[PDB]
RNA sequence: UUAGCUAGUUGGUGAGGUAACGGCUCACCAAGGCGACGAUGCGUAGCCGACCUGAGAGGGUGAUCGGCCACACUGGGACUGA
RNA sequence: ACCUAACCAGAAAGCCACGGCUAACUACGUGCCAGCAGCCGCGGUAAUACGUAGGUGGCAAGCGUUGUCCGGAAUUAUUGGGCGUAAAGGGCUCGCAGGCGGUUUCUUAAGUCUGAUGUGAAAGCCCCCGGCUCAACCGGGGAGGGUCAUUGGAAACUGGGGAACUUGAGUGCAGAAGAGGAGAGUGGAAUUCCACGUGUAGCGGUGAAAUGCGUAGAGAUGUGGAGGAACACCAGUGGCGAAGGCGACUCUCUGGUCUGUAACUGACGCUGAGGAGCGAAAGCGUGGGGAGCGAACAGGAUUAGAUACCCUGGUAGUCCACGCCGUAAACGAUGAGUGCUAAGUGUUAGGGGGUUUCCGCCCCUUAGUGCUGCAGCUAACGCAUUAAGCACUCCGCCUGGGGAGUACGGUCGCAAGACUGAAACUCAAAGGAAUUGACGGGGGCCCGCACAAGCGGUGGAGCAUGUGGUUUAAUUCGAAGCAACGCG
């Protein structure tokens, strides 16, 4: 929570529209399957997709399923708070906190994902699994588990920017 | 058995880190002492008062994570493991978490914290790891 | 594996096999030993000219016939491009590559060496096939 | 898929020897010594500053310049000399 | 070298790629031929893949191929992997060495950390400048590099030493329980066999039969005797054990588990490669025992065939004692120890209690074991206080499949073999879970001239038409299971 509104300027990058056949009676019945994830362009990035007959069907199903869901990404200026490794779904990714001109070098879905989220310099090299939804899942629960300093410190009564540096 | 105390203490404190319990207990010892006085005045939990009698023990600590789910105990990581040990130099401590947590390297002159042994300058036994 | 289990029994190692034989020599003056010098391309004096069946599916005429190289082995090696002044008794130089079809070719005798020759009637690419400039005007 | 090895070997005393201690070599005496913390045996190989690669840990090579060791057709030997 | 003047654009551009990975596309020819290829794979007359031609793209006095090394490779994993089913828990225990260890307190510096000196030569890597027109390069100025020595401090933590304390672990005291074991003895029910009575023509077995037994009197039934093996009922996802496993009853000798206060001891513990020991059933040696069962074997059956299934027989073995064998789906496909983390419902072995003489209900409590499930784990199935959760200690195992647990070498074995255990070549798949469909001589439900129930046919006869075939100069082409054949 909160479930944020389609209130912004969508980016819709397509991650992979792959194939599908369901074996039945007759052959294949083929249908298009494609997990493109949506982008505000400031931090509302979120990537499900669903399937349709057509390529554009699979895109429709796709806006649709980012108009669903989409996350929040606190970091601070072309950083994330805490580098963590974050993978949900036997899919790691090592996602550390990058300076200001290090560029956002990710991979296939970490590029799209970051790449379309408002990322300055995030270095992400991947451990773990390969598929395109297994790579948006983990990524995207890794985005969706990264802590801001701000609100790391309004939570854990310490002092707000007591942990600096 | 008994292999090591801080790490019973830690996955004490993370078990019920996870459970949602009110209080937590602890094997009272002088590393749950000053570390419950460390991790105490840090600002995780609310309040350890070591209730003591014979013959050994017995901290008692309590959560300090409201509502929202994981407070300031949001996740802990034996550092030092007691079998193959932990070690930085004064140069080479390393502040856990980047901004958010904070690292417990037991220094030569008391368990200190991360940015306070790095204010001394004197690193020693990784204690523990709280991101 | 445990710190004590891996720190007093150590790590197995990650040895791989070698792309191709080419040792190095063997230099029999005298040992006949002698390798491995593991050179970039043997050249040898060659066995016999012919064409074997390609691998399933597919159903061409592969011509590739066996070298007895300049150190002692004998792997049979497909030579590169269409026709060949390679005969019986003519020398080649092997070059790596494993084939894909016929199973065994353990080189690809480069069509542009000293004893071979080169692509004839080919400008597309002559890097390999080693057909020499274009024609003239 | 090398668990045995070692008899000048382990140690003593004495004498000789070299720039010098020393089984370094001999006489006499004792029965020692090394080994799973890998002895011995097979194999391979000049080693290092370094070079190449890796985010880093590591992985690989010991060219060219330098530092040390070795060798000088193969195998011994001693003379001149500091 | 460099400078100056003149001269001429005159002499100075190729290599690879254009499906994907991967920037880069069309035509002609070829027609599974010639060919390409790093992998995926193309090519059998419309090839963005083979050559050729235009064009595009990368790069550039260079461009591709190959050889080797690093990375990708989280595909040796200390950083940073795992083991229920994918490869991987040792069959199980006892233990030496080793690895790790409850709380308080004094000392120590052996580790841990920090300051000072020495030294880690130059050249090189990096930072800061300068010089060759800049750059490559050179030079200067720095830095960093060590379980490094010598030496000064801190004592928090691991350790050394001394003092302690008690829950850990052990002893005690009292309870409880069990197919835990070893030896001896005893008892029945049942089968076989034998002796005799009674009695006749079948008994037996099967899907159906036959072999076999029976008029020499079987089966059945009555009585008695001999001998071996296993103990029905209690008996149950009950109990015990380290596991394999352990069942009639009684005795001797013996180990172990849990409960309860709590007398003592004061960490005396956990794991543990080797080493030691046990380990179903089959086997192996000897000597006993052979009632049932019963490989090999004999006969008969079913089948085209039956070195099998079935039936009738039948050796070894099963049994015992003494020794060797040391493998199993030795399974919970889950190593041991410890701490914590929702709940319910059973079930033994105990304990405290609320009233209860009783009894009985209920709570609290252990210990052990079964189901149902939260968090959490996971690839999914599933696990879930008996975890595959959450962390610590230690051991063992795993690094694609075949080759191959094979060869060779060792150790043991009386053997049979057991342990250990490769490689050359080859392939891009093997594999786990889950889904959709199909299949089934799997089960369930149902329907239809499907079957059953009746009628009348065909296949037999002559003839009509079509097809196959054979012939022909041609017997035109098309249809070939129903759905080709009185079809176009």
């Amino acid at each position: 929570r909160r479930i944020d509104p389609s209130k912004l300027e969508l980016e819709e990058r397509l991650v992979t529209v792959n194939r599908v056949a369901k074996v039945v009676k007759g052959g294949r019945r083929f249908r298009f399957a494609a997990l493109v994830v949506v982008g505000d362009k400031n931090g509302h990035v979120g990537f499900g997709t669903g399937k349709a007959q057509e390529v554009p069907e699979a895109i429709r199903k796709a806006v649709e399923d980012a108009k669903k869901n989409l996350i929040e990404v606190p970091m601070v200026g072309t950083t994330i708070p805490h580098e963590i490794i974050g993978r949900f779904g036997a899919g790691n990714i090592l996602l550390k906190p990058a300076s200001e001109g290090t560029g956002v070098i990710a991979g296939g879905p970490v590029r799209a994902v970051l790449e379309l989220a408002g990322v300055a310099d995030i270095l992400s090299k991947s451990l773990g699994s390969n598929t395109p939804i297994n790579m948006i899942r983990a990524t995207l629960q890794g985005l969706s588990e990264l802590k801001r300093a701000e609100d790391v410190a309004k939570l854990r009564g310490k002092s707000v920017e007591e942990l600096l540096g | 058995v008994m292999t090591d105390p801080i790490a019973d203490m830690l996955t004490r404190i993370r078990n019920a880190n996870m459970v949602r319990h009110e209080k937590l207990e602890i094997p009272a010892s002088k590393l749950k002492r000053e570390i419950a006085e460390i991790l105490k005045r840090e600002g995780f939990i609310r309040d350890v008062e070591f209730v003591e009698d014979s013959k050994q023990g017995i901290i008692r600590v309590f959560l300090k994570y409201g509502q929202n789910n994981e407070r300031v105990i949001t996740g802990l990581k034996r550092i030092s493991k007691p079998g193959l040990r932990v070690y930085a130099k004064s140069n080479e401590v390393p502040r856990v978490l980047n901004g958010l947590g904070i690292a417990i390297i037991s220094t030569s002159q008391g368990v200190l914290t991360d940015k306070e042994a790095r204010a001394k300058q004197a690193g020693g036994e990784v204690l523990a790891y709280v991101w | 594996p445990t710190i004590n289990q891996l720190i007093r029994k150590g790590r197995v190692s990650k040895v791989e096999n070698s792309k191709s034989p080419a040792l190095n020599k063997g230099y029999n003056s005298f040992k006949k030993e002698h390798t491995n010098v593991s050179s970039p391309q043997k050249r040898g004096v060659c066995t016999r000219v012919g064409t074997m069946t390609p691998k399933k599916p597919n159903s061409a005429l592969r011509k590739y016939a066996r070298v007895r190289l300049t150190n002692g082995i004998e792997v049979t090696a497909y030579i590169p491009g269409i026709g060949h002044n390679l005969q019986e008794h003519s020398v080649v130089l092997i070059r790596g590559g494993r084939v894909k079809d016929l199973p065994g070719v353990r080189y690809h005798i480069v069509r542009g060496a000293l004893d071979t020759a080169g692509v004839e009637n080919r400008a597309q690419g002559r890097s390999k096939y080693g057909t020499k400039k274009p024609k003239a005007k």
